[PDB]
């Protein structure tokens, strides 16, 4: 059963052919096999992308793969309207309700946006690319208005070869007028190289910057050369390693042959690649489906051209995109789950950051849920003296540890940052300041919390005597002070 | 009512106004936060508290 | 200072729900200069807002 | 000292050998660090222009 597909490469589009023969290869299976037929092309013009669309129509398809881009979108999206021919992608979402077209790249501006107000962020700017779209833009535009930033985007995309370097220094020296520390990069891989080459080259990744390269893979572009500046960089994956699905394949991937698979053996793959083989396991996942329903959309008829008067469809296509809408399998990015649209849901996008050490793991996202802090103290016992601690007016109105204020709750909440703890006030309420008892030598009040270790620091007017030496160590004297008399 | 002394002076300067600090200090002793044997946070503490 | 906000995608039967919705959250920072980019079509539909 | 970033504003180097424009420079030229240097070669000259 050799089913006959489409295919439309970008020229230059190395590493996505050879991850598309992997799938080819490997799932393949006994009982069906799927014919690929690919084309090469430039993927921006929509001539280009319009005959060799008819032409593989005129040779008639069950689906295409292919990519599209920008300046091509809607006459991929129309084409499929019309002909009802399906269109598995893993370009960037087209925004609206789309029939026949399959997007196999995740959405990113929830995540992208849930990631802002976790930095707590209100003024950054944000450094956007036109060659996908501004749907992007569009969303941090609306979210700026009721959120309270202040959002200074500027495009680059139309940058020439040959002006390069004297144009990103007149980005960067206007951001420093503005005094910007925080800034978005919203691009593809060789745009971030470019603009991280121009960031090292004046010298603006030290401590105090910080980066969101806003795109599905953060370490697919080159890292190293950030890796050690003191700006903290984070980022967007969804091919996570630590699978043993995704190891699977790297180990496979890895061993591979330069000239039979250009860009094979490496270590890493990346998120544009990686979707090209996650669809060879949907659009095989389809043909299993379709023929255990046992419907048989054999159309031998002949499709003739695309340029019909007037043009008709056939309602065995109908038939194709239900199959393709319900699949729900695992692949290197995780849960393959799509909606009426064509769009994907039930994802999950790993929230990394770039540690010296490389790149480390803070959390995932969801629909269901916003970014989940995926990681992986002191308790303080005291007692309320004025003016040292203090309990507030505001007793049941203000709520939290802010309950209680004095001199020594400043000096308390001083000593836990600094040193790095965060501090837990409470205060045994026997009174009694305590000491080594008579005859039984039981230390009472809040000594009895530390040394008895139910406590671990006391930030309290306590006083340092010879036997209270000894079972526990101190710090250094707040005040100098002695015994007055109070009349 | 023998007491610490700064504890004395803020009753003084609080308004019931009806307190005396007389004399002077009678002795020397000191505020230091308590940590257990060993601490977890103390060194830390020293120079954070210095 | 520059607030762009995305006018679009609004639809028919929303219409007076959601011009309401944008410019109480203008009056809650109190803008008080407008630019409209749009087609004749949509501008009389704001003008009437 | 780019890879760790130490060239920034705050940051004075001076390389101490007789070609200052000899080695590559470029890469410091926009940082923010002063570099100073010592050359005898001036291309200023006409001999040397010739």
């Amino acid at each position: 059963n050799s089913i006959q597909i489409g295919g439309l490469f970008p020229r230059g589009a190395d590493q996505e052919y050879s991850a598309f023969r992997v799938g080819m290869v490997q799932f393949s299976t006994s009982e069906f096999r799927l014919t690929p037929h690919i084309d090469n092309l430039e993927v921006a013009n929509s001539f280009a992308v319009t005959n060799a669309f008819c032409s593989q129509f005129s040779r008639g398809v069950y689906a295409i793969f292919g990519f599209y881009d920008k300046k091509s979108v809607n006459t991929i999206t129309s084409f499929c309207g019309t002909l009802h021919v399906s269109f598995i992608t893993p370009s960037f979402p087209t925004d609206g309700t789309h029939p026949f077209v399959i997007q196999m790249r995740p959405d990113l501006k929830g995540a992208l946006l849930s990631l802002i107000e976790y930095y707590q962020w209100d003024k950054f700017a944000y450094l956007y690319d036109s060659d996908r779209g501004l749907s992007t833009l569009q969303a941090v535009l609306d979210s700026a208005a009721e959120k309270k930033w202040q959002v200074t985007a500027i495009n680059v995309g139309n940058i020439n070869n040959d002006k390069k370097d004297e144009t990103y220094r007149s980005l960067f020296q206007d951001l420093e007028l503005k005094k910007e520390r925080r800034v978005i990069l919203d691009c593809e891989r060789d745009k971030v190289n470019d603009i991280v080459d121009q960031v090292i080259t004046i010298g603006k990744h030290v401590k105090g910057y910080h980066y969101i390269i806003a795109n599905l893979g953060f370490t697919d572009g080159d890292l190293l050369k950030i890796q050690f500046g003191g700006a903290e960089v984070s980022g967007f994956q969804i091919v996570d390693y630590d699978d043993s699905l995704v190891s699977k394949f790297i180990e496979r991937w890895s061993t591979l042959e330069e000239k039979e698979y250009p860009g094979a053996h490496t270590a890493t793959i990346k998120y544009t690649s990686a979707l090209t083989y996650d669809a060879v396991q949907v659009m095989t996942e389809a043909f299993r489906n379709l023929r255990k329903q046992r419907i048989e959309i054999s159309r031998r008829g002949n499709a003739g051209d695309c340029l019909a008067n007037p043009a008709v469809p056939w309602g065995q296509g109908v038939e194709i995109e239900r199959a393709l809408k319900q699949v729900q399998v695992e692949g290197l990015s995780g849960n393959i789950k799509f909606d009426q649209n064509g769009k994907r849901i039930n994802y999950t996008i790993n929230i990394m950051e770039l540690k010296t050490n490389g790149p480390r793991k803070i959390g995932y996202w969801s629909e269901v849920d916003k970014m989940v802090l995926t990681e992986d103290t002191v308790v303080v016992t005291t007692i309320l003296e004025s003016p040292y601690v203090m309990m507030k007016k505001n007793h049941e109105m203000l709520e939290g540890n802010e309950r209680y204020e004095g001199y020594c709750v400043d000096l308390a909440a001083e000593i836990a940052k600094h040193c790095g703890f965060k501090y837990k006030l409470t205060i045994v309420g026997d009174g009694k300041y305590g000491a080594r008892d008579a005859d039984t030598k039981i230390w009472n009040g809040m000594v009895g919390e530390l040394v008895y270790g139910k406590a671990d620091i006391a930030i309290a007017p306590l006083t340092i005597t010879l036997v209270r030496e000894e079972v526990i160590d101190f710090s250094k004297p707040f005040m100098s002070l002695g015994i007055s008399i109070m009349i | 009512y023998l007491l610490e002394s700064t504890m004395n002076e803020y009753i003084e300067q609080r308004k019931p106004c009806d307190t005396m600090k007389v004399g002077g200090n009678l002795d020397s002793k000191g505020y230091g936060i308590a940590t257990p044997k060993g601490s977890s946070l103390g060194t830390p503490v020293n120079l954070a508290v210095l």
